[PDB]
């Protein structure tokens, strides 16, 4: 079993055989888009506690977002009204997401079990458990299974139906804390905290390729439009930009006034903007080709924990400790 | 531990799986993307300023 | 002479502007960011309130009428004037006496003080606060139960040159029975509760972990107490002493040291908002 | 559209009422997190307070004032990263056992199990984001210990040796009948934590020592009363006074 470092030894190799040039060099002589400045449009308040995650519609409307209260609140854009409260049995949840047809609402925490709702009946329709630690993430892949990322450094994908699991994802270290889906559906990524990161196949269940560039616990994780490479963010203040064809990391965001952890990563639809969230109380908006800042998102009072993008790329909304929700654009 | 035995030949498969992969040189990579992101460049409200009477939020 | 015209003006003005300015950067602070809009701030607002309409109403005229030695206006405008005054002055301490009780609220009992203390009472208490200091000001002051019965008071009310406080013995004592002497015992025996409150805790502490390890309760508890005791004090004396015993006090000694209340408007900015946020938010305006 | 605007602006207000009503509750509760070494009994200390009067949660009060505690048994690992969720609770709950100061754990020689407990103790106090949380700690095991001291066979000096060299406090209240060994073990074992918690205390979060056993039915007040004392001096120290 001495072998494995033999292997390590090849595949390094190989990556290094391939590195042509670097992206900063054929990317040069391309006008910078220039300063961007953005303003708040809307602020939402009601929630009494500190906010962990929230996902927007697939109509760029509403949107969902889940606080340590216990409650759950879905909220209008456009009109700043809500329009469902649902309180939850344990009042300790990390994660939810919004059902791609607009039927379902899902959300997980502290105890080992993920619960999904019906929105047009308010009340829980199925109770998905099995993990053996807390869950980080959960995704509606469609309207009838579901892929979430547990604690117990395993992910699977259930059936919501039988509400058992049909695929076990096993291979990582460390807890697992987030991921993303491609846009067709057929392959996905997950950040662990042992600094590594995976691409899994949805259908036959095998792990394909194994990225390691970072140092420290990775926070968050989001996928190109294009669907060929994907960004991650840790706690060494950087993010970092890998592809799937060619096999290593192209491209790195760091800067040296910042020294606080990332705990959120995001794209623009056109993808020429990456927008990460910080511990420092506010954002900052990346240049996707270039690694060159190109604005801040300040306002709040305390730790960012949550970011998204529409569909249709109108608008970026943000949530912090502060337990309120701001739209900018 | 007859287990140690699994998890070192499981590391030993899993390696040769992933490493007989064709790969492509990253400049052809960085024109890819560099080509998408100049193809798409003219249709996201956050790069370029739409004006208010489209804006939903204004 | 001359000179010393003069140097009222520089000094009547730094006055007006100091009491001006840190009102409105409190305001301005207090109402620009919501991280400092709580509850007990609301009592800070009514003060800082308070203080800004008595310097803007009542220094700027008092200082033109010492000056000119002849009031230019009508007798409605002085009676006014004087009903302006007097509710500010009574609504400024009150308010001082709320926020006592509030910290004696806070300190003696934790558990309840969630319950006791809603933001709908803080703007009922804060509601009635300012109709008793409305009730003793304009009501004696429009209708003419406070005149006075000799005759220099009937002769300068006939008048329409001078602009003098004359008073009767009722309505002072009553006044100042109002105004000073009742907020100042519950304010002694709530800042004496406190400061058991505060030696029991450091007692506690010390016996618990001294081996490994007393004034900044004094420090403060002076600063508070003594500021206003020395700034209030002698003129709410003065004032139940020249009506007692008549011909004893110059109304130059009564005007010094009523102007000598006035410059406590100076110092509640100083002394109410030293906490780091309200650093922070000056730091982060207006700068 | 008259009825759509309208419409949500009833449901808006249907809502923005029950958040009303539910504030108070959730604002007049207390919550605490129990912790503890395994093996050292914290499920025989919570099972007896109810009786006396992935996640677990129980419900108790006291003088009309509501409690509750929260415990996570199944989450069990060296690495803490739910820790992070626990930075809003009113105190946290340490339990040790004071007698395992002779006991290798896990089949692992490891170290002995008491200083394990103390490298906890240690990486809980310095945590970044556990900066404004008080502890309270529960000496458990009294007479196991007291009984295994008095016996001769097991000695601490032999495992840690700076009893050698130590002397038992002037401030001392020994219980009536206590040997002078008992006192010197119970004291060391108490001033060993405090020397951990005064270190980097910074004079924002202090420590609350307590000894208890099996057989006593006044922990849920010295609960009451260590949570009124934090509570006081966090709101001393708020206005500059302490
Ligand atoms: N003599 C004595 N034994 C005790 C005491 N408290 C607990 N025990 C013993 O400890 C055991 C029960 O401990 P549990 O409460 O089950 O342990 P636990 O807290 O679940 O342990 P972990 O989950 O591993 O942390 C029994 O053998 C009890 O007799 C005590 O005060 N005195
Ligand atoms: C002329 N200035 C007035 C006169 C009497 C008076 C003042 C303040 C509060 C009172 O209760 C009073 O009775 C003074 O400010």
């Amino acid at each position: 079993r001495q072998e494995a470092e033999q292997l390590k030894n090849q595949i390094r190799d190989a990556r290094k055989a391939c590195a042509d040039a670097t992206l900063s060099q054929i990317t040069n002589n391309i006008d910078p888009v220039g300063r961007i400045q953005m303003r708040t449009r809307r602020t939402l308040r009601g929630h009494l506690a500190k906010i962990y995650a929230m996902h927007w519609g697939t109509d760029s409307r509403l949107l969902v977002s889940a606080s340590q209260d216990g409650k759950l609140i879905i909220w209008d854009s456009y009109t700043t009204n809500k329009v469902h409260a649902i309180p939850l049995r344990s009042s300790w949840v990390m994660t939810c997401a919004y059902a791609p047809s607009g039927n379902y609402v899902a959300c997980g925490g502290l105890d080992n079990i993920c619960s999904i709702y019906n929105l047009k009946t308010v009340r829980v329709s199925r109770e998905l458990a099995g993990h053996t630690g807390y869950l980080s993430c959960c995704r509606f892949l469609d309207d009838n299974q579901i892929v979430t990322s547990s604690g117990d450094t395993t992910c699977a994908l259930w059936d919501i139906e039988t509400g058992q699991q049909t695929t076990t994802f096993t291979g990582h270290t460390g807890d697992v804390m987030s991921l993303s889906l491609a846009p067709d559906t057929r392959l996905f990524v997950s950040g662990a905290c042992d600094a590594s990161a995976k691409l899994w196949d949805v259908r036959e269940g095998m792990c394909r390729q194994t990225f390691t560039g970072h140092e420290s616990d990775i926070n968050a994780i989001c996928f190109f439009p294009n669907g060929n490479a994907f960004a991650t963010g840790s706690d060494d203040a950087t993010c970092r930009l890998f592809d799937l064809r060619a096999d290593q990391e192209l491209m790195t965001y760091s800067h040296d006034n910042i020294i606080c952890g990332i705990t959120s990563v995001s794209f623009s639809k056109s993808g020429r903007l990456l927008l990460a969230g910080y511990d420092d109380f506010n954002c900052n908006v990346w240049d996707a080709l270039k690694a060159d800042r190109a604005g801040v998102l300040a306002g709040h009072d305390n730790r960012v924990s949550c970011l998204g993008v529409t569909d249709d790329g109108m608008a970026v909304a943000t949530g912090s400790w502060d337990s309120f929700l701001k739209i900018w654009n | 531990n007859t287990a140690s035995i699994a998890q070192a030949r499981k590391l030993v498969e899993q390696l040769k799986m992933e490493a007989n992969i064709d790969r492509i040189k990253v400049s052809k990579a960085a024109a890819d993307l560099m080509a998408y992101c100049e193809a798409h460049a003219k249709e996201d409200p956050l790069l370029t300023p739409v004006p208010a009477s489209e804006n939903p939020f204004r | 002479d001359e000179v010393w015209v003069v140097g009222m003006g520089i000094v009547m003005s730094l006055i007006v502007l100091a009491i001006v300015f840190g009102n409105v950067l409190v305001i301005t602070a207090i109402a620009k960011f919501e991280r400092l809009q709580t509850v007990t701030n609301y009592f800070i607002t009514s003060l800082a309130c308070a203080d800004l309409v008595m310097g803007l109403a009542v220094v700027p005229f008092g200082a033109a009428h010492i000056l000119t030695k002849t009031w230019t206006f009508g007798n409605f405008w002085c009676e006014f004037w004087t009903s302006i005054d007097v509710l500010c002055v009574t609504a400024s301490i009150e308010t001082l006496c709320v926020i006592a009780v509030d910290r004696y609220f806070a300190i003696t009992s934790p558990f309840k003080y969630q319950s006791l203390l809603t933001k709908n009472k803080a703007r009922v208490i804060i509601l009635m606060v300012w109709i008793v200091s409305g009730l003793t000001s304009f009501l004696p002051i429009q209708m003419h139960w406070y005149r006075a019965t000799h005759q220099e008071a009937i002769n300068c009310y006939a008048e329409e040159t001078c602009c003098d406080f004359f008073t009767n013995q009722a309505y002072a004592i009553a006044s100042s029975i109002v105004s000073f002497y009742v907020p100042l015992v519950i304010m002694v025996f709530v800042y004496s509760r406190v400061f058991q409150e505060a030696k029991r805790q450091l007692q506690k502490i010390d016996k618990s972990e001294g081996r490994f390890h007393e004034h900044k309760a004094l420090k403060t508890l002076g600063i508070i107490m003594g500021t206003f005791t020395l700034c209030w004090l002698p003129f709410f004396i003065v004032n139940i002493v020249h009506v007692i015993q008549d011909n004893l006090i110059r109304k130059e000694v009564y005007i010094l040291l009523n102007w000598i209340g006035y410059v406590n408007s100076g110092f509640n900015p100083l002394i109410y908002c030293r906490s780091p946020d309200f650093r922070i938010a000056f730091q982060e305006l207006l700068c | 559209q008259r009825n759509e605007e309208k419409a949500q602006r009833e449901a808006n207000k249907k809502i923005e009422k029950q958040l009303q009503k539910d504030k108070q509750v959730y604002r007049a509760t207390h919550r605490l997190l129990l912790l503890g070494a395994g093996e050292s009994g914290k499920s025989t200390i919570v099972k007896q307070m109810r009786i006396l009067h992935g996640i677990f949660e129980t419900k108790f009060q006291v003088d009309k004032v509501n409690f509750h505690m929260f415990d996570v048994g199944g989450q069990r690992d060296e690495r803490r990263k739910w820790i992070q969720c626990f930075n809003d609770v009113t105190a946290i709950i340490f339990v040790v056992a004071s007698s395992s100061y002779n006991m290798v754990i896990r089949e692992d020689n490891q170290t002995n199990r008491l200083q394990e407990a103390l490298n906890l103790f240690k990486s809980i106090w310095n945590n970044r984001w556990l900066r404004t949380i008080s502890v309270i700690l529960f000496l458990n095991k009294q007479d196991l210990l007291a009984e295994k001291v008095l016996a001769g066979k097991s000695k601490i000096e032999d495992y840690f040796p700076e009893f050698a060299r130590y002397t038992t406090p002037e401030d001392a209240t020994p219980e009536p009948g206590e040997d002078p060994r008992v006192t010197r073990a119970k004291y060391f074992i108490r001033d060993e934590f405090l020397r951990i918690s005064t270190a980097s205390g910074d004079g924002r979060h202090y420590c609350y020592p307590h000894f208890t056993c099996a057989v006593d039915t006044e922990n849920i007040r010295r609960v009451f009363n260590d949570c009124r004392d934090i509570i006081q001096r966090m709101h001393l120290r708020q206005y500059e006074l302490l």
